[PDB]
RNA sequence: CGAUGUCGGCUCAUCACAUCCUGGGGCUGAAGUAGGUCCCAAGGGUAUGGCUGUUCGCCAUUUAAAGUGGUACGCGAGCUGGGUUUAGAACGUCGUGAGACAGUUCGGUCCCUAUCUGCCGUGGGCGCUGGAGAACUGAGGGGGGCUGCUCCUAGUACGAGAGGACCGGAGUGGACGCAUCACUGGUGUUCGGGUUGUCAUGCCAAUGGCACUGCCCGGUAGCUAAAUGCGGAAGAGAUAAGUGCUGAAAGCAUCUAAGCACGAAACUUGCCCCGAGAUGAGUUCUCCCUGACCCUUUAAGGGUCCUGAAGGAACGUUGAAGACGACGACGUUGAUAGGCCGGGUGUGUAAGCGCAGCGAUGCGUUGAGCUAACCGGUACUAAUGAACCGUGAGGCUUAACCU
RNA sequence: AAUUCCUUGUCGGGUAAGUUCCGACCUGCACGAAUGGCGUAAUGAUGGCCAGGCUGUCUCCACCCGAGACUCAGUGAAAU
RNA sequence: ACACAGGUGGUCAGGUAGAGAAUACCAAGGCGCUUGAGAGAACUCGGGUGAAGGAACUAGGCAAAAUGGUGCCGUAACUUC
């Protein structure tokens, strides 16, 4: 059946799904662009989204949320402050992704992501 | 809504207190059976609270000595008389149903109120 | 003798002060209006046309379209015809509402069953299942031979074989009518009724004896 | 819940405390019973004191339910195990004069008319 | 084992005609990028439906 | 004799009767009650365990009964492996030995990369006559083929006495079949807490991994039977057996021969549900292209200019739908899905700090923190413009109407 | 009776039911005195029976997780 | 057969739990095993979770679940003590 179930499989396990998205999921936040293909550039929006939402206002004990998606403080020194604020105007709509090219080992389209209000 | 989130509001009573399980409220009645009023109570501790439905069923397990006794309750039944708010109980738990086994030092719960 | 169309709203057990509990399916109408009175297309019978409110009116297609070009010009999602008796009939457009159901203590409620896809044989035919030891090789959930042995050399006719479940037929005709609410248009009756909430649910007087 | 080859208690005067389960009848494939059914039990055991026979057979009726019993529009009340009331065999009704615990008042049927003599709460 | 008794190039045919050949989707040009195309991918000219953002 | 898988048991059926139980009618050494008997009936119902490889035969307990017979001993690329079928060990019996048991004991296997044919699902084709779809009616075909217990009628009349049908439903249930989650509980690795050891963690505190859902305990969406409500009813038709007339055969008589009316759980309907690929493609409604030239071979072809219609295959964001199609919704001109905001629900009072306590830990801040599928708003994100296949009123004959 | 086919010999026990098991008989077809008698401690990948615990085998299946099966692309058969 | 989760004599190894070279987890040490890219129907296989009863199953509790360590208390039938 698989009903309701939410989020796609993107092979093996959720631990090393995880582990893949582990490979650009701080490099979004970096950067404020990254890319990669375009099922994963709309599904690297998980969780990081829920803690985009987590970072407009300033609370207790939430620096350890969603840390064991990737465990760098560095990326999380940026929130509350640097990302966050920016957008609670609009309390919502941070990022776009739409496509830019193709691969050869697969037929994999690429695609990048990016926040809608960054410097470069 | 013509009556989509309206329909238990008309029909629920509005003098009713919030309660929570593991509390000792005693529960009375007039019973009437389609027939004559009679004032009974039943007493015991709540193992699971009201909430769903015009029903709104919640269960008292009466915890005494050397037997096991368990009645249910629907809160917006019109021959419920009263709820006495008997005694207060505070537990690190939503449902009790261990008390059908353990009723010594497991159910003398703390009141902590004041 | 007519009818009407509405929708599940709730399921309640709603008490008396005589004693018993009275659980109720609480159905909602779409105020159904109707289209034309249809006479002169069986000999000796009667029956009048009904429909809605179509919500979008640009879904429907020229092939589907036809069945409110004799309704003025423009759709209404859905169309059902109901038998007249002892009296002829001249419409405009008026509504019909829950009020037709204020003495009459039984319905016929046309409800249908929900979808289960393959639903599987062991279930949709309650199919045995044992324990795997000492038992069946490799193929447990099949409605075991569908063939005549030897001689017919052929499939058994109606026999309860594999298939889809589900969006079946499914009529009650013995439920009680409890209670009528006029004002917000309103049906209540005892028990529980098939159904999903989206289905427009067709109620009739019953007939059945 | 009350059934065969399943033990039950008694609440009948003077003979027996525990007894064996051997038959639910009272129809066509009928099971799981409610107070008001009548059951057909063995005396599993008995005392030297008491009116009863070890391993004697007679009939039962159902009056404590694990599975509890129903009467006003919205409460429903339920007790540990099971228990019965002993009938006569030709002539029924209960065989004693008096019933053991508060029992029941939804049972009131003229097979058992002795429990409408008694007052086992009130 | 093996399909025996060959059947004929006619009764061959069925076993071929619902596979080979079955149709194709022709090919998509955008109003701002004259390159042929696939209706849901980018083009050789560097765009989809010619849809910019942030840009005049 | 160019192999024919060999009994039981499990698992799944079917044809038909010799009537086991229920219906309708007669007989009796038929008073009431009960038994014995066969007429109409093969429609519908008709068992679990103990001891026996079963069959034959018993015991235990129910049944409304535990009725009977056929089918390469129905049903082994269906299952198992008891009895029969090799190889081991022993008690007794026959023997020179091979071997024998109208004598026993303890042990002892089940081969196959589904080809065609068959069915079934979606796909596709051909097609209902230039073309597309939905609805409506339906030759017909399926479903359905039934009842325990409690009581009054009935403690009568009948019969020393014992005991004592059915009159049609009242009270209450069910095999069997179907559907649903309000009841009452269960389940819920997609939500929350408690907790043992161990790793990442400088260390301490925390947080998150690891032990498949580590182990203990609750639960939403949904699922579900331990739960709940339904349906085999009534009415009608025509017959058989039967009840009688009209009446021979037989100048009378007779219920059967012809004749006339009645008269069954059999037989047909009623009820319920599907059906026009039903090639015999029913009957409607919605929708749309109204052009010629040359030559000839014409139920036909070649050459030429002006012209591209209804529709359909396709592409979506996805769910309450689902193998894949389809089904419901659905394309910025949009609340379909995700994010966002709040609501509902579930869990049970987090971190840090302040305080106490040798410490473990507790208390307060704290009705805390956290939250999935349920719900109302909100365009922040997203859901081709184009194109592909597809023309010019379509054979034969005619009433009718205008040229 | 590892020893009696006929024979479920036969009494009593246990169980709702006992061609199984235990004690026992004494008309053992064909037991029985070193191709031995009768009994037995200790022993068993030992044969037979009973009692008890525990149990999703089952009453009745209700539910979920993991791995194939599944598709395209490189390579791509065979028995008959 | 083979570039095969296989077989092969001697002797060697730090902590934490433990009697231990059993066993669990860090540490020294070792690894991606010569087809790629993805999805999630029937159905086949393995596992975990389950209300009230319970051996009824079967030749047979088969399969499945329960018990599980160590010190102290206490100890049947039987005995060559």
């Amino acid at each position: 059946m698989r009903h309701r179930k939410s989020g796609r499989q993107l092979n093996r396990n959720s631990s090393h799904r995880q582990a893949m998205f582990r490979n650009m999921a701080g490099s979004l936040v970096r950067h404020e662009i990254i890319k990669t293909t375009l099922p994963k550039a709309k599904e690297l929006r998980r969780v990081v989204e829920p803690l985009i939402t987590l970072a407009k206002t300033d609370s207790v004990a939430n620096r350890r949320l969603a840390f064991a998606r990737t465990r760098d403080n560095e990326i999380v020194a940026k929130l509350f402050n640097e990302l966050g604020p920016r957008f609670a105007s609009r309390a919502g709509g941070y990022t776009r992704i739409l496509k830019c090219g193709f691969r050869a080992g697969d037929n994999a389209p690429m695609a990048y992501i990016e926040l809608v209000d960054r410097s470069e | 809504s013509n009556i989509i989130k309206q329909l238990e509001q008309e029909q629920m009573k509005q003098d009713v207190p919030s309660f929570r399980p593991g509390d000792t409220v005693e529960v009375k009645v007039w019973v009437v059976e389609g027939s004559k009023k009679r004032l009974q109570a039943f007493e015991g501790v709540v193992i699971a609270i009201r909430n769903r439905g015009l029903h709104s069923a919640f269960t008292v397990r009466k915890i005494s000595n050397g037997e096991g006794v368990e009645r249910v309750f629907q809160t917006h039944s019109p021959v419920v008389d009263s709820i006495s708010v008997k005694r207060r109980g505070a537990v690190r738990k939503a449902k009790l149903y261990y008390l059908r086994e353990r009723t010594g030092k497991a159910a003398r719960i703390k009141e902590r109120l004041n | 003798m007519i009818g009407l169309v509405g929708k599940k709203v709730g399921m309640t057990r709603i008490f008396t002060e005589d004693g018993v509990s009275i659980p109720v399916t609480v159905i909602e109408v779409e105020a159904n209006r109707v289209t034309q009175v249809k006479d002169l297309a069986n000999d000796g019978y009667r029956a009048i046309q009904v429909t809605t409110g179509a919500k979008k009116a640009n879904r429907v297609t020229k092939p589907e379209a036809g069945h409110f070009a004799k309704a003025g010009v423009e759709a209404g999602r859905g169309l059902w015809e109901f038998r007249l008796a002892e009296g002829e009939e001249f419409t405009v457009g008026q509504s019909i509402s829950v009020e037709l159901f204020a003495d009459v203590k039984k319905v016929d409620v046309t409800g249908t069953s929900k979808g289960k896809g393959f639903a599987g044989t062991v279930k949709r035919w309650n199919f045995r299942t044992q324990d795997a030891t000492h038992g069946n090789s490799l193929s447990h959930r099949v409605p075991g031979s569908i063939g005549q042995n030897q001689t017919p050399g052929k499939v058994f006719k109606g026999k309860k074989m594999a298939g889809q479940m589900g969006n079946e037929r499914v009529t009650v005709q013995s439920l009680d009518v409890v209670r009528v609410d006029a004002e917000r248009n309103l049906l209540l009756v005892k028990g529980a009724v098939p159904g999903a909430t989206g289905s427009d649910l067709i109620v009739k007087p019953a007939v059945k004896a | 819940m009350i059934q065969e080859q399943t033990m039950l208690n008694v609440a009948d005067n003077s003979g027996a405390r525990r007894v064996m389960c051997i038959k639910v009848l009272g129809g066509s494939h009928r099971r799981y019973a409610g107070v008001g059914d009548i059951i057909k039990i063995t005396i599993k055991e008995a005392i030297p004191r008491g009116k009863v026979k070890k391993g004697d057979v007679l009939k039962a009726v159902v009056v404590r339910t694990k599975k509890g019993v129903r009467r006003p529009d919205g409460s429903v009340i339920r007790f540990d195990g099971n228990a019965c009331v002993l009938l006569n065999n030709n002539s029924e009704q209960p065989i004693g004069t008096r019933i053991f615990g508060p029992v029941t008042r939804e049972l009131r049927s003229e097979k058992f008319m002795k429990i409408i003599s008694l007052a086992p709460e009130v | 084992a093996v399909q025996q008794n060959k059947p004929t190039r006619s009764k061959r045919g069925m076993r071929r005609s619902h596979d080979a050949l079955t149709a194709v989707t022709s090919l998509s040009v955008d109003k701002t990028s004259g390159e042929k195309h696939l209706r849901h991918h980018i083009t050789a000219d560097g765009y989809y439906r010619g849809r910019k953002v942030i840009a005049k």
